[PDB]
């Protein structure tokens, strides 16, 4: 009757000592993976530079590789006394784990910049494994840590950040899940799990705005000829790009056009393109033109997909021709979307 | 000298990739407790008689964030493209999400087809709840249709409580990794 109540009800704690020794353990692990990392290879390199240097590992190329590695591990030694001291001498029942969580969220912060590294790191590494010498110390370095080379290789410790931080909201799903209602810690565990997740967002939408910025970046250096602040300083992302018909000045020419949030470019098509020029969306009025129409803006060419562009600073116009309507379209929208984002 | 095989096993979340990996690494789990974390684990293989380092990765947990989730993708020789076989959405989730990606980060890298929790395919509860959707299980022979259609090597079925196929799942990653 009661017997039976009172089984599930234990049934239940054993999975919450579960939850709570799965968190501890696993924390362990990881904290002893990053410090493996530190002291096979970074006390190694570090204890005779010359061997390290000649063999062909600059500091710049250590740098790179480990990215703020050690200040993550800083962390994680702190952020696992902290567990081990919540969870003394072992995970009980009704021990409360959610605040520890929550004393650390801003603590994780550290993160963002190993992962949007991290992307370079490894494409370094490839580089560095094709040389003979740098291979072999790498694979030194894991033998005299008395690991094998049958094992997870350098790649994977490296990689092990970003499956980590991923994984704590899981664990805190499955512990709020194992939480009673009535539990003190019940709440504290549904906010840990609201502002881990909001961790690993941080993260993630950090590493897409770097690799958008670095996008601008790139096509800035494959351009020739460019004229006045660069698209970094200026310019978040890149919206739409194509090729388009350009009449200006009585001139006909076909350009590839770029369009940035504040600003739209126009090149030639060779470096990879010719700057032709540039328009402040601030200071640019975009005018329908239906097809079909003829006028002195277009030289008397019939119409197809075409529009006018103003360029109010300078009160200079042009015509923009497209050869589908889609591509219109696109455009067209991508610059009210514009427009309508940048006042707010 | 002897060669490593990196796995990167995708997928849905709460698919059960991870039980998956658990089931397939070890064993003398008290089995009532679903363990949410797989670290990466290498594992000797013999194909031919010939000894291999099967390398062990899991994405659970990335599935929201899809600029974090590439970043697992370099240097892999096969991949494990997984779904549930009592869950249409995953199944959906196959041809919509994963098997884009992965062929957009690793275009020549070559991919299974895994259905998983076959186990479900004759729990009544489950034919129910599907059954409210007008919903049904995925047969063999649909996803070997979406196998050939999404050029993946082949599929294979498996259930990591029943460890049915379970082996051979991995067996086929490593015979489709080492295809010259």
């Amino acid at each position: 009757g009661e017997f039976a109540a009172a089984r599930e009800s234990e049934r239940q704690l054993r999975l919450r000592l579960c939850v709570l020794n799965e968190i501890l353990g696993t924390e362990r692990d990881y904290v002893g993976t990053l410090r493996f990392l530190q002291s096979a290879f970074l006390h190694r390199i570090r204890q005779n530079v010359a061997d390290s240097v000649e063999k062909g590992l600059t500091e710049e190329n250590v740098k790179v590789l480990f990215s703020n590695i050690e200040d993550i591990l800083e962390v994680h030694k702190d952020f696992l006394a902290a567990l081990e001291y919540c969870l003394h001498p072992e995970p009980q029942s009704q021990h409360e784990l959610g605040n520890v969580f929550l004393k650390f969220k801003d603590k994780f912060c550290v993160y963002e910049e190993y992962c949007s590294n991290h992307e370079k790191a490894l494409r370094l590494l490839v580089e560095l494994n094709k040389i003979p010498t740098v291979r072999a110390f790498l694979l030194s370095c894991m033998l005299l840590g008395g690991r094998k080379t049958t094992d997870i290789p350098l790649e994977g410790y490296l990689l092990s950040p970003i499956q980590r931080i991923c994984k704590y909201p899981l664990l805190l799903k499955e512990l709020a899940k194992r939480t009673p209602g009535k539990h003190p810690d019940h709440p504290a565990v549904q906010s840990a799990l609201q502002a881990m997740k909001t961790v690993c967002s941080n993260i993630n939408e950090t590493k897409r705005q770097m690799e958008k910025l670095e996008a601008l970046e790139q096509l800035q250096s494959h351009i020739e000829g460019w004229e006045g602040s660069n698209l970094t300083d200026i310019c978040t992302q890149l919206l739409l790009q194509g090729t388009l018909l350009k009449i200006s000045a009585g001139n006909i020419q076909e350009r590839a056009f770029f369009l940035f949030d504040n600003l739209l470019v126009y090149c030639k098509r060779k470096s990879l393109y010719i700057f032709r020029g540039r328009i402040n969306t601030e200071v640019m009025e975009v005018e329908n033109v239906e097809d079909g129409t003829a006028d002195y803006h277009s030289n008397g060419y019939t119409v197809t997909n075409g529009w006018k562009i103003h360029n109010t600073a300078k009160n200079k116009w042009f015509v923009c021709m497209a050869k589908t309507a889609e591509e219109k379209q696109k455009w067209l929208d991508a610059i009210i979307r514009e427009r309508e984002q940048r006042e707010s | 000298f002897m060669q490593t095989i990196k796995c990167v096993v995708v997928g849905d979340g709460a698919v059960g990739k991870t039980c998956l990996l658990i089931s397939y690494t070890t064993n003398k789990f008290p089995s009532e407790y679903v363990p949410t974390v797989f670290d990466n684990y290498a594992v000797t293989v013999m194909i031919g008689g010939e000894p291999y380092t099967l390398g062990l990765f899991d994405t659970a947990g990335q599935e929201d964030y899809d600029r974090l989730r590439p970043l697992s993708y370099p240097q892999t020789d096969v991949f494990l493209v997984c779904f549930s076989v009592v869950s249409p959405s995953s199944f959906e989730n196959v041809k919509e999400k994963w098997v884009p990606e992965i062929t957009h980060h690793c275009p020549k890298t070559p991919f299974l087809l895994v259905g998983t929790q076959i186990d479900l395919r004759d729990d009544p509860s489950t034919i129910e709840k599907l059954a409210k959707n007008k919903q049904k299980p995925i047969t063999p022979e649909t996803a070997e249709k979406l196998a050939r259609d999404l050029k993946a090597v082949k599929y294979v079925e498996c259930s990591a409580l029943t460890q049915k196929g379970l082996k051979n799942v991995f067996d086929e990653a490593i015979l489709a990794a080492l295809e010259p």
